[PDB]
RNA sequence: GGCGCGGCGCCCCUGUACGGCGAGGGCGCGUUCGCCCGGGGGGCGCGCCGCGGGCGCG
RNA sequence: CAACGAGGAUCCCACUGUCCCGAGCCGCGCCUCCGCGAGCCUCCAGCCUCGGGAACGGGCGAGGGCCGGCCAGCGGGGCAAG
RNA sequence: ACAGGACUCCGGGGUCAGCAGCCUCUAGCGCGGGAGCGAACGCGGCUCAGGGAAGUCGGCAAGCCGGCUCCGUAACCUCGG
């Protein structure tokens, strides 16, 4: 089906699911859940979240085409 | 005085008193109009409510914002396994009313129907129908009592049940319903068509058809003792009130010098008979079927049953209906569908591009448990 | 002849999220710093109910201190463009913006302004195509 | 005679009570669970019993607790003490 | 309505356990870091099984 | 008239369940049970509509309703009590 | 007969500006009784998207602010603030 990825993960999004946001530099942001929101508006780190895809990007466990 | 600013009364006197509802399930008390010359075919079935999932479709409407685009709907699953028809009872128009003229049964009846006749089964001696049995054994008796049928009434309706050891209830007897027989040519090719169903099983999928429109029927989730604000919908006095905000504050006027029938007063809330009408079918399929659920749109094969199992519900073996929206009740009610009275007019066809098999015990992301496997593969 | 009232179409309904009383940002450059909304267009009420809009719909504003003296002592008529309230849509999308904004234009649909800051919704470039024309981002 | 083992989850027991006497309820549905088990009357606990589930207050009680019944005569149980739950069933011995 | 208790699987929630071993501003000491480790803990939803589950009153 | 005030006023920023419009949760009462166990009040009684009447009746004239016995709640009436 | 009233003496440790708040060694241990359930409604508490006094006679009630160090501080004045 038609997907989406994550903005501050990298999961795939399924139709129905999650939530948009637009900035004010003209940009869109995709949402996973409600905790992935949160976790971006607090301005934590994505490589120091662990179970992100931009955190196991940088310890080696995910694999960068 | 009058009242100075305009404002209506608060809820429905038509649902009217707010009682819990003393009929055991719902009961069906209409159905469908008989055309006399149509095609024969039954009216209705009986189900349990499993569940609700979302679906993409493509919309085929005319005038609409949503002319020739996506959209995302709601819908209902309802879990129906063969009904077995096991009696045919017979009525005639007259200056009272509907009266019934005969009830004859079936030769041999199966457990779950004489479960229903006994409060506790394993400790009752069981002499249900015993010397019915007997007599009945020859055909002949039944072919002479539905001599009458076919002299005396104007309406036919035949008694079935429900199988409850194919669903993942706790019950074990049947739950019992008439069903009208519609259309034909006369009674008399009526009678002959519920013979041609005695002792034998029925899907759904040979009542109703994708497309058409369903009334379901049901008792509503319950909530015990509950005052006016939730029960009625009155407004919340304010913060200052010195005996508690919740309440309805003027409950008459002085004359006339009593309580009026049209105040709203605190007491039982939820748990009501209820109707909802004109619901359109989406699918009629069977869970057996692996490639139940599966849209050219995905590639894998997906079924009815969710990633992680119905949540509150249990797991669908066999046959389900998919209707649009919603209906009555929590999960494992029975819900009874007829065909519409009044239909709506101007509903567009049907036209499935995807449908949602992810979890419901939490944000399941994973369409199947495969693909779960995959992405954790280590 | 040349009638043309302001609104094309039809519209879905969507959350409201500014009742009166709110206060929300100017997004064309006529001058006005914040706009002050008073009342909604088309607005049935009831007894007690604050009247609300959402993005597309017109308002009634006034120019507040921070913006131009001659903007200022009038009832102007406006568009919402932006809101924080989350809204679904009927393809099923969940959608939000970062702050409320609006702009100046007359029932007849033309504007005062010559630009717009920012993105807009969709919901305001289809009922004003003046909106679509001079708007640089559509969401 | 006869000599059982059982864990009993505690944490489930207290569900829907308050924290503040969820020791002594704790106490009272032992009680409960040990005569059905054993299909008694009359249930004495020994002292190590009470120790261990009133080991962190009256509020927050141990997760599971592994019994030993021995029937008599009565029941009489005392606290088995183990390091993990991993599948740890009922024991019947005797 | 022969209950349930207690397990094992699935699926979810949180966010990578204790420990062992090898980077750390500095002066054997050391906050913290990496690896074993989407780990460990938990479950009131789903699926299948050790102890058990049909009195007395009218 | 500077300083001062649990003194009377109007406005603005910030703040918020005051409100639009309400929702969910915690403890203790209530509720059910074992033990204990009172006050106030009471012509007689206790379902309505109209008429007449000390001009707004539970009883009187005429009509319409209604086995009997109880609980959790509630504040229209008893021109309720003090 | 009783959450009221009823003078004085002796006064450890940790955190801390401290005889404040919060935890504690020594010493002392009642308070007209218990169990079950987890309705309405109350009484004492907690959190709420978007808006922000539109509520109300009236910002009543609630919330925001707050320790320490450095920066930076107007009108007016009886020259002390
Ligand atoms: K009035
Ligand atoms: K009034
Ligand atoms: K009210
Ligand atoms: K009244
Ligand atoms: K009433
Ligand atoms: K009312
Ligand atoms: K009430
Ligand atoms: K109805
Ligand atoms: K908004
Ligand atoms: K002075
Ligand atoms: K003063
Ligand atoms: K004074
Ligand atoms: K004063
Ligand atoms: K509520
Ligand atoms: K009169
Ligand atoms: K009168
Ligand atoms: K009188
Ligand atoms: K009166
Ligand atoms: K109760
Ligand atoms: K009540
Ligand atoms: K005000
Ligand atoms: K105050
Ligand atoms: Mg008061
Ligand atoms: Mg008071
Ligand atoms: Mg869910
Ligand atoms: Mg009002
Ligand atoms: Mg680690
Ligand atoms: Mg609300
Ligand atoms: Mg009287
Ligand atoms: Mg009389
Ligand atoms: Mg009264
Ligand atoms: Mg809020
Ligand atoms: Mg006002
Ligand atoms: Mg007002």
């Amino acid at each position: 089906v038609t997907t989406n990825q994550c903005s501050y993960s990298g999961r795939k999004i399924l139709p129905g699911y999650g939530k948009r946001m637009s900035r004010h530099d003209k940009v869109l942001l995709i949402f996973l859940n409600r905790k992935a929101s949160v976790h971006y508006l607090n301005k934590w780190n994505p490589r120091k979240i662990r179970w992100t895809l931009a955190s196991r990007r940088a310890r080696g466990k995910e694999v960068i085409v | 005085s009058h009242r100075k600013f305009s404002c209506c009364r608060k809820g429905n006197l038509g649902y009217l008193p707010r009682k819990r509802c003393t009929r055991g399930r719902g009961r069906c008390k209409t159905f469908p109009p008989d055309v006399q010359g149509a095609p024969i075919h039954l009216t209705a079935f009986l189900g349990y409510k499993a569940g609700c999932t979302h679906v993409m479709r493509f919309i085929d409407h005319r005038g609409s914002n949503l002319h020739n685009r996506q959209a995302i709907d709601q819908a209902t699953i309802i879990d129906a396994p063969p009904m077995i028809c096991t009696a045919i009872i017979g009525y005639a128009k007259t200056p009272k009313g509907l009266r019934a003229v005969t009830t004859v049964w079936a030769a041999h009846i199966a457990e779950p129907a004489m479960r229903r006749f006994y409060r506790n089964y394993f400790h009752a001696e069981k002499t249900a129908f015993s010397t019915y049995m007997k007599k009945a054994a020859d055909g002949t008796y039944i072919k002479e009592q539905l001599g009458r049928l076919k002299q005396h009434a104007d309406v036919i309706r035949i008694v079935a049940h429900t199988q409850p050891a194919l669903t993942p209830l706790k019950q074990k007897k049947a739950d019992i319903m008439e069903i009208q027989v519609n259309g034909g040519a006369n009674v008399a090719e009526k009678v002959d068509y519920a013979y041609a169903l005695m002792e034998k099983p029925i899907s759904i999928k040979d009542v109703f058809s994708v497309g058409a429109q369903i009334d379901t029927i049901s008792i509503t989730r319950g909530r015990g003792f509950e005052g006016v604000v939730t029960r009625w919908g009155v407004t919340r006095l304010p913060r200052k009130t010195r005996r508690g905000n919740r309440k309805v504050a003027c409950i008459g006027a002085w004359h006339p010098a009593n309580v009026q029938y049209t105040v709203a007063r605190a007491g039982q809330m939820g748990y009501f008979h209820r109707t909802d009408t004109n619901k359109q079918v989406f699918m009629i399929d069977t869970a057996e079927n692996p490639r139940c659920c599966t849209t050219e749109f995905d590639l894998t094969d997906k079924s009815i049953n969710p990633v992680g199992g119905f949540v509150n519900y249990g797991r669908v073996q066999g046959d389900f209906i998919m209707i649009k929206g919603t209906c009555p009740g929590p999960k494992r009610r029975p819900v009874v569908m007829r065909n519409a009275l009044l239909p709506h007019r101007n509903c567009p066809p049907v036209q499935l591009q995807w449908i949602s098999t992810a979890s419901k015990f939490g944000h399941g992301i994973f369409e199947t448990v495969e693909e779960r496997r995959q992405f954790y593969a280590k | 002849k040349r009638g043309r009232s302001g609104g094309i179409g039809n519209k879905f309904r969507i959350s409201c999220g500014l009742p009166v009383g709110a206060v929300i940002n100017c997004a064309d450059n006529s001058g006005a710093k914040s706009l002050n909304m008073i009342a909604v267009k088309n607005w049935k009420g009831h007894l007690n109910r604050f009247p609300k809009a959402s993005v597309g719909d017109m308002v009634l504003i006034t120019v507040g201190r921070d913006g131009k003296p001659e903007l200022r002592r009038k009832v102007t008529p406006a568009v919402v463009v932006r809101q924080r309230k989350v809204w679904r849509r009927k393809d099923g999308v969940w959608i939000y913006f970062q702050d409320n904004a609006g702009v100046i234009i007359n029932p007849k649909g033309e504007l005062k302004g010559s630009s717009i800051t920012g993105p807009v919704a969709k919901e305001a470039a289809d009922r004003w195509p003046k909106i679509s024309t001079t708007a640089e981002c559509v969401h | 005679g006869i000599v059982y083992e059982h864990t009993i989850r505690l944490n489930k027991a207290v569900r829907g009570k308050p924290s503040k006497k969820a020791a002594p309820i704790a106490i009272r549905a032992i009680r409960a669970q040990v005569e059905k088990l054993a299909k008694v009357e009359d249930v004495r606990l020994d002292p190590s019993v009470n120790v261990f589930v009133w080991s962190r207050g009256i509020r927050h009680v141990p997760r599971r607790i592994r019994l030993e019944v021995r029937l008599e005569g009565f029941a009489y149980v005392i606290n088995k003490d183990v390091e993990n739950f991993k599948h740890l069933t009922t024991e019947k011995k005797g």
